């Protein structure tokens, strides 16, 4: 729903049983629950176009447009949850949302050519089961990520991770299921390389979810972003644009693989 | 431990809601009828000779 | 999409009160009802000259 | 009337703005042919 | 219901009108919203007797 009101109930402490032996006094035990709250937060695209342009239509591209503006949206998803960033310029969010980057612990990747970073891998996987406690459900992937694992090399020039297929969108890694994408390493859009090459967890820690969507709608009147009146400048504007929350139920529940400093 | 639900919670009881946020759960109940005052009629149109404007 | 308690349900009577509100507003006393000031309006109100009775 | 167009009260465009305006409104007149004609009660001052 | 979650709206800002001239900009009013909310309380009586009084 919108704004703030949206909670999860969260069980904070958990019953615990007893041995109780023959005519021994029973006893009660623990239980206790607290909750996370978020906010929504909204993404809108908009393209304008003089009505020669409406009318010509230049190999179909109005019958495109529909298709490029949900891909933009569902980008800025990934770079408002993963990066905590606007994928139009790729600055941070001044939002009150938190994204999974924001306070996961990280294990930090060699920068060093040819260095296996397999065992990197299981350190966080790790951090997140026995350190954290959590489940572990799988891997987002930067491409970059499976290239660095594919290359690593013995001293006799075998591969250390021979398993790892070449240019594989979706995968599994030791068994996890694992999918690749470049919004996690984040220059997608107007963003730059972060430096993160995966992001590992119990991904049912992370809940999602669309408030209200507004499908592709054409607009006729006014002046919707400021290059002014569209029936003055004979313009018609498209706006698309999606209202949407998610939150991490525990920070804890992630972990984040990014290079080393220069 | 005993759960209270109240808010403070009772003496030598526990919370059950005493988890961090967790008082966030407590339900409401939005009243469908307002406080609201009726506001002033117009006493003009009725205390005046109707015209052709 | 929030409206939140259903004040989005009662805006056609409340705006018809205030415009209601503004006739006599302007016919008794010459003033505008949003900020309680007088019409710089060519309009003569009933209170405009009429004679008092403390 | 509901508006979804524009920028109606000066607050700026409704569309760029993401927002919705609703309007009410009257054209009347009024003549008082004598001041005389009415009396006006007053309370004094303190 | 139990505990401090009962809640009234009260209408708190209504609109009010202005009055314009032929090609004068319209304005926009005010419209707002608080709410008061109530705790319960328990009340409770109770009497005892020995069976040979029942």
């Amino acid at each position: 729903i919108i704004g703030d009101g949206n909670v999860v109930p969260v069980l904070t402490k958990r019953p615990s049983a007893s041995i109780i032996g023959e005519l021994q006094n029973k006893v009660d035990s623990e239980l206790e629950v607290g909750a996370k709250n978020f906010k929504t937060i909204k993404a809108e695209v908009g393209l304008e176009f003089s009505l020669e342009t409406i009318l010509t239509n230049p190999a179909g591209i109005l019958d495109i447009i529909g298709e490029e503006m949900s891909g933009a949206l569902a980008r800025q998803v990934d770079a408002a949850v993963i990066h905590n960033r606007q994928s139009s310029n790729g600055a941070q969010l001044t939002s009150g949302t938190v994204s999974i980057t924001a306070g996961a612990p990280t294990v930090e990747l060699p920068l060093t050519a040819g260095v296996d970073i397999d065992p990197f891998l299981w350190e966080g996987y790790n951090t997140v089961t026995e350190a954290a406690g959590n489940n572990f459900s799988g891997f987002a992937f930067d491409p970059r990520l499976t290239y660095v694992l594919a290359t690593a090399r013995d001293s006799d020039g075998r591969r250390l991770n021979p398993d790892i297929n070449m240019g594989q969108t979706v995968t599994s890694y030791s068994g996890q299921p694992a999918i690749n994408s470049r919004t996690v390493g984040g220059d997608v859009d107007a963003g730059t390389d972060t430096g993160i090459r995966a992001i590992g967890g119990d991904w049912d820690a992370l809940r999602f979810g669309y408030a209200h969507q507004i499908g592709l709608r054409k607009i006729e009147y006014g002046d919707p972003f400021g290059n002014g009146d569209l029936q003055r400048r004979n313009a018609v504007a498209y706006l698309m644009e999606v209202i949407f929350g998610w939150v991490v139920l525990d920070p804890n529940a992630f972990v984040v693989y990014k290079l080393a400093a220069e | 431990a005993t759960k209270s639900v109240l808010q403070p919670p009772a003496a030598g009881s526990a919370s059950i809601v005493g988890g961090a946020g967790g008082t966030q759960l407590l339900p409401k109940n939005i009243s469908q009828e307002w406080w609201k005052k009726a506001t002033e009629q117009s006493i003009i149109p009725t205390l005046s000779k109707s015209t052709p404007v």
